[PDB]
RNA sequence: AUUGACCCUU
RNA sequence: AGGGGAUCGAAGAUGAUCAGAUACCGUCGUAGUCUUAACCAUAAACUAUGCCGACUAGGGAUCGGGUGGUGUUUUUUUAAUGACCCACUCGGCACCUUACGAGAAAUCAAAGUCUUUGGGUUCUGGGGGGAGUAUGGUCGCAAGGCUGAAACUUAAAGGAAUU
RNA sequence: GCGGUAAUUCCAGCUCCAAUAGCGUAUAUUAAAGUUGUUGCAGUUAAAAAGCUCGUAGUUGAACUUUGGGCCCGGUUGGCCG
């Protein structure tokens, strides 16, 4: 189109665009509080966590790193921050 | 783009590049090397005296036909042999 | 004459010149 | 009919034929049939029409 | 980009706009600082310090939670390495490649890649020597590099 | 000038492709440039079908087939009419007949 | 006896359109040279050259003649025509018709101080045809037309008095040179200028206003 | 433009595209002059009274003719819910 | 600018929905078409019948703005739209070109079929590329019945409608004829003059 | 890599204006870019432009009109005096009555007209018409 | 399956 | 220079064909073809298209990564995973369409944004031959590689298209 | 390019044309030459992108630091005014 509002694009279009190609670039990742059954241990875990994050309580590897987002364990509950 | 540097301090590069490339010019190379004074038969001069030696009936190129004579000449200042053409009709009788 | 064969002929001429020069010097 | 030839009788028979019709009509309605997306499009338009909303799976 | 390859990849961190962030962080700047110090004493480069901080703890960026960056913390607290971590890792990679090549003389690809890695090392060393975080007359040598690493 | 945008072969991003030998003349030709055609044929020439079937030991025998891939140099393909010279506009037709 | 077959031609014959300026304004495509010579009766037509072109046949070469003619009024209007025919007379006449049909307006301007009538072009322009690029530069008064005899005549027919030219490519191709110069003078009204920045009320086309008195 | 004493010169001030504000050439034969009728409170359009748009052959060739006309019509108020500024 | 009676009536919405004009092209989509909304699964897109509607009314406004009824021309080379444009040309002036559009009908002033239109309404730009390409030579504005995959080049007033659906093509042409007659005022059918005209068969294409 | 940010911005503006768009996006929005756009604005060649603040370098969205024929950058920024003002403005301007050579003088960034009015010269940045 | 050549200018 | 040495096979042998045929065709066959060590440094080494950066049309397909869809196969027709199917996204090898444009054209999404001529930078060319020759230098065991003229000669060579 | 038996080109006669106390020729050089290209060339196929990558000198190199608001005064204009 010849005429369009680049200063005020649609939310759907900006969500569709690459993270660095938006107007003001922002991270598509997020932080989440993961609690494991048993020990409450509300602990903030990065969505792309590159590590076997474990709380100090016991054998509680929370997330296993993947190519992109960190995959969480089987018994675990996460809340987006 | 465009090859050549566009820096404000690239003038040495530009001048050297022009100097290097000017040698591709036929007249510039000849003038700078002095091929006239060193290997031109006349030695860079417009005219030259010489002495007539013999009879050379040069045959014309194509499509043409004219074969009488052209003077072989020894230059006075050089001693070099040179063929010269007699420039008119029947003027071969004056250049014996 | 094919350019490759002219190149080969010029190489032969070059090496013959080299041999004759080395003989004379 | 023969293509390329057309006369007054041919034009008249064309109009008579396309105005005449067999009387049988067996296409009576069963009421219309729209999907979720079409139904919400009509809602966005804000009209009041009778429709049956069935999602066509991928 | 990719000074030593033909790759044209754009892939990096989309740093958030906000500097006074992130409105869910109830820990303290001093707590993050002493976490920096504990990890550095444990023997971790600022890269992995920041990784584990962002990754196991809630640390959006140590720069925005504290007043300065991890290398600045380490240098202020005496934990800065003798040589910078990027140059150290380049030297480690060069030592590994050279060790491989000594056995595999026939690895012309390894020879080419060693040339590239050592060129990167020399360029980084020149920059560091200019900004003076490395002393003058510091020079990378293949003979002494393995001992320099550890 | 450039007769074809593909240079008469199929190589973009390779540099080198191992050669094959033409099945008619045994000329070395890069594999991407060849005129390979897959020939799948019945054994019994489709004329001895009834004779072989009625002379077979087993009823309703499956009648296996023979498979081969014939690689062709450009000269041999054109001579053997595997491919023909086409007009300039429809050289660009990639679709097989 | 004209008897046009065109909405525009019938309008021009009827006299509803009086100036070629309406045609140029509304971009009406002219197709009858009677329109052009009725709206600009004072244009002078004159040929740039005639050349022979040969097409080879199984029996010798069939030779036609291609004529380049330039039509130009006293002030602001020229057209260029190129036509090939069996005979030179036919080539000349048909080239005259084509040149009249292809008449374009010229934006003549001032080098500076806008004292008298516009003597030069408004801006530097450029046309290309083949390798020939012809660039026209405004020149101060009294300078004349600094141009090769080919495009100089075209500029004289345009009505410019002072102009510089700069040619590039093989300019001995008279056809390409004249076409490039024609493109150059044509672009002068396509170049937008601050004195042209003003918006306009967008009037109605002559065909639309007089659609009732046309053939329809 | 004019000369020193006014006296409008430079014959044929030209039209410009309503969408790109660029001059329509004398032989720009891909350009158009769209006329839209206005309706006066009765479902019937006023004869001899229209809103006009000059649309460039460049726009038409590029294919943005329809989007540009939608935007201009909505800007003029004779279209309601077609063209969206924030694509 | 409208007197607020031209908005989509529920009966016309039912007509368009039943004719399936909203069932636009497949997951192939020209970017010059923002008429899509809420792309259905299976890949079929739903054409926003609202903007279809006011684009149709705008095209009718242009057609009414044109003074002479017989300079406007309506073109259909597709088999579905031939009788639709014939009935359009019988209902208003709108001279028809059905079947074959001989090249040089807009240029080539010596041609027998030489027309000099002030508007062409094309059933399908892809099938009628010749008429559009000739209009681009003579300065003729173009209205066109365009799907979501149609070549929006050289067309000024699009009408987003199902050009694959014969019912949709016929319905859009009828709606164009009805709206131009209503705007011209010859069709005084506002609410309840002579009224019942769902009476007969719209559906006889062959 | 990225040598002249102003050249990138002006080339983007040229491309958008030629393709007919009424707006253009510019990254990464230098101060020289802002001053150049302000000069073009006060001469009415672009219209409005808005600076987007991403904390890295900034962006510009320029609303264009049809009035811009060609804006360009002269690289390198040649040192130009009063005497060479005429040489430039004659070499690269379509006419003597409109269009401006823009240049950094010690009195800020201006066109050749304002540089002549204030009796200042400097380094040539670019031109607009 | 073999098939080489055909003076100069015009 | 060692090893290896099946096949094919510059040279060579030999049978045809032929006016001739130390060519094509046929059968052999040394070097070579493989490898180790050391040299060589050339190819139509090509995309005949230097590298880095920005922008400018539409479209589908494909390869690698990622993201979102209780969308399909079995554990479990009752979370997972996998493989597929959709929608994007980043990066590749490419392709189809068109001409905003460019070009001498063939054609080119770059060969565009270049007489409205300037984003940074490296290399190369200046009519055709003589000639990649001579000479000097340097590298190589050599073959040769890199650098590299001139005298003299010549009005065309050449590119892309048309009948 | 002209001339091989009908030469508007040779050798002449007549006529004509250009410059003209000057005119012609040779060589050199300048414009033409955007055929040296800083302005301002070209490099897919016409001559020309090094086989490819590294790399020193050289050339070039992202953005950012004081920006914006209030009162008067030498000096110019179709000057409010003949």
């Amino acid at each position: 189109v010849l005429v369009q509002d680049l200063l005020h694009p649609t939310a759907a279009s900006e969500a569709r665009k690459h993270k660095l190609k938006t107007l003001v670039q922002g991270p598509r990742s997020y932080f989440l509080d993961v609690k494991c059954p048993g020990c409450l241990n509300i602990t903030t875990v990065f969505s792309h966590a590159q590590t076997a994050v474990t709380c100090e309580s016991c054998s509680t590897i929370l997330c296993t790193p993947t190519g992109g987002k960190a995959k969480l364990s089987e018994g675990t509950s996460f809340r987006r921050k | 783009g465009k090859g050549k540097p566009r820096g404000l301090n690239s003038a040495r590069k530009l001048r050297v590049h022009r100097r290097n490339n000017r040698w591709a010019e036929n007249n510039y190379k000849k003038r700078l090397l002095g091929t006239a004074f060193k290997s031109s038969p006349f030695g860079g001069s417009s005219h030259a005296k010489g002495i007539v030696l013999e009879k050379l009936g040069i045959e014309s190129k194509q499509p043409n036909s004219a074969i009488r004579k052209c003077v072989r000449v020894q230059l006075i200042k050089n001693g070099k042999k040179v063929t010269a053409f007699v420039p008119n009709d029947g003027c071969l009788n004056f250049v014996d | 004459m094919r350019a490759k064969w002219r190149k080969k002929r010029t190489r032969r001429l070059k090496r013959k010149r080299r041999k004759v020069r080395a003989r004379s010097k | 009919p023969v293509r390329g030839i057309s006369f007054k009788l041919q034009e008249e028979e064309r109009e008579r034929k396309d105005q005449y019709v067999p009387e049988v009509s067996a296409l009576d309605l069963s009421r219309l049939n729209v999907d979720n997306q079409t139904s919400d499009l009509v809602k966005s338009l804000g009209l009041k029409l009778p429709l049956s909303v069935i999602n066509v799976s991928a | 980009g990719r000074m030593h390859s033909a790759g044209k990849g754009i892939s990096s961190s989309a740093i958030p706009y906000s500097r006074n962030a992130p409105a869910w962080f109830k820990l303290s700047s001093e707590s993050v600082i002493e976490q920096i110090v504990k990890y550095a004493r444990k023997g971790l480069t600022p890269s992995q310090i920041g990784v584990l901080l962002r990754d196991a703890h809630g640390v959006t960026q140590a720069r925005v939670i504290t007043g300065n960056k991890i290398m600045r913390i380490l240098k202020s607290n005496g934990l800065a390495p003798e040589i910078p971590e990027d140059l150290y890792y380049l030297i480690k990679k060069a030592v590994s490649v050279r060790k491989h090549l000594e056995r595999n003389r026939k690895d012309k690809d390894a020879k080419f890649r060693l040339i590239l890695i050592e060129s990167r090392i020399h360029r980084l060393a020149r920059y560091y020597r200019t900004v003076a975080v490395l002393p003058p007359n510091w020079k990378y040598e293949s003979a002494t590099a393995s001992a320099l690493v550890n | 000038p450039k007769k074809r945008a593909s240079n008469g072969r199929n190589k973009k991003g390779r540099g080198h492709v191992k050669p094959v030998r033409c099945v008619n003349c045994s000329k070395s030709i890069p594999k991407d440039k060849a005129i390979k055609r897959m020939a799948i044929r019945n054994i019994v020439e489709a004329a001895a079908v009834r004779d072989l079937s009625e002379a077979s030991v087993y009823p309703e025998y499956a009648l296996p087939k023979t498979y081969n891939k014939l690689h062709y140099c450009v000269s041999c393909a054109i001579h053997a009419r595997i491919v023909r010279v086409r007009s300039r506009e429809d050289r660009k037709n990639r679709a097989p007949p | 006896g004209w008897v046009p077959v065109t909405k525009l031609g019938r309008l021009v014959k009827a006299g509803k359109i009086t100036t070629i300026e309406e045609i140029f304004l509304h971009s009406l495509p002219v197709k009858e040279f009677q329109i052009i010579d009725t709206l600009l009766p004072g244009l002078q037509d004159e040929v740039m050259n005639i050349k022979p072109v040969q097409k080879q046949t199984r029996a010798g070469q069939r030779t036609r003649f291609k004529a380049v003619v330039v039509v130009g009024d006293s002030n602001g209007h020229v057209g260029l025509g190129i036509k090939t025919a069996k005979e030179v007379a036919g080539a000349i006449r048909a080239g005259i018709i084509i040149a009249k049909l292809s008449v374009i307006p010229i934006r003549r301007g001032y080098w500076g101080t806008n004292l008298g009538q516009p003597h030069s072009l408004a801006t530097k322009t450029t046309g290309k045809c083949g390798s020939v690029t012809v660039r026209l530069i405004p020149a101060p008064r009294g300078s004349g037309i600094v141009a090769s005899p080919a495009v100089k005549k075209l500029l004289q027919l345009a009505g410019v008095e002072d102009v510089y030219t700069q040619s590039n490519g093989k300019t001995r191709t008279l056809e390409n040179t004249l076409k490039a110069a024609f493109v150059a003078i044509g672009n002068t009204y396509g170049f937008l200028t601050p004195n042209l920045w003003a918006e306009q009320p967008l009037p109605v086309s002559p065909l639309d206003i007089y659609s009732d008195e046309a053939s329809a | 433009m004019e000369n020193d004493k006014g006296q409008l010169v430079e014959l044929y001030v030209p039209r410009k595209c309503s969408a790109t504000n660029r001059i329509i050439k004398a032989d720009d034969h891909a350009s158009v002059q769209i006329n839209v009728a206005k309706v006066d409170e009765e479902g019937r359009a006023i004869p001899g009274e229209y809103v006009t748009y000059a649309l460039s052959g460049y726009v038409r060739s590029r294919g943005e003719s329809d989007d540009s006309l939608n935007r201009l019509a909505q800007n003029d108020g004779l279209l309601k819910n077609v063209w969206s500024y924030s694509r | 600018s409208l007197p607020a009676t031209f908005d989509l009536t529920p009966e016309d919405a039912q007509l368009l929905l039943a004719a399936n004009t909203h069932l636009g092209a497949r997951n192939v989509q020209v970017h010059q078409e923002p008429y899509v909304f809420n792309a259905r699964p299976d890949g079929v897109h739903v054409i926003n019948v609202g903007k279809t509607w006011e684009k149709l009314v705008l095209a009718a406004r242009i057609i009414a703005a044109i003074p002479n009824p017989e300079d406007v021309v309506a073109i259909s080379s597709r088999t579905f739209g031939q009788r639709a444009v014939l009935k359009f040309a019988a209902h208003t002036g709108a001279t028809p070109i059905a079947g074959r559009f001989t090249p040089g009908s807009f240029t080539n002033y010596i041609t027998r079929s030489f027309k000099e239109p002030r508007l062409v309404i094309v059933t399908d730009p892809r099938s009628d590329a010749q008429a559009i390409k000739e209009a681009s030579y003579v300065n003729i504005p173009v209205i066109a019945l365009t799907d979501l995959d149609s070549p929006s080049e050289f067309v000024d007033v699009a009408i987003p409608c199902n050009n694959r659906g014969k019912h949709s093509i016929g319905l859009i042409w009828y709606l164009l004829a009805r709206e131009v007659l209503r705007l011209r005022g010859a069709l005084v059918d506002r609410t309840q003059p002579w009224s019942i005209m769902p009476d007969l068969y719209f559906y006889r294409d062959p | 890599t990225r040598s002249s940010v102003l050249a990138d911005a002006l080339n983007a503006i040229n491309n958008a204006e030629k393709t007919g768009k009424r707006q253009v996006l510019i990254r990464p929005s230098s101060k020289v870019i802002i001053k150049f756009l302000q000069v073009m604005q006060k001469h009415g060649y672009i219209g409005e432009f808005e600076y987007i603040d991403d904390h890295r370098s900034g962006k510009i969205v320029v609303q264009l009109n049809g009035r811009l024929n060609k804006c360009g950058v002269i690289s390198p920024r040649f040192n130009v005096k009063i005497g060479d003002i005429e040489k430039w403005t004659a070499n690269l301007l379509p006419a003597r009555q409109f269009g401006y050579v823009i240049l950094t003088t010690s009195a800020g960034i201006m066109d050749h007209e304002e540089a002549r009015r204030k009796h200042v010269s400097g380094k040539i940045l670019g031109f607009v018409y």
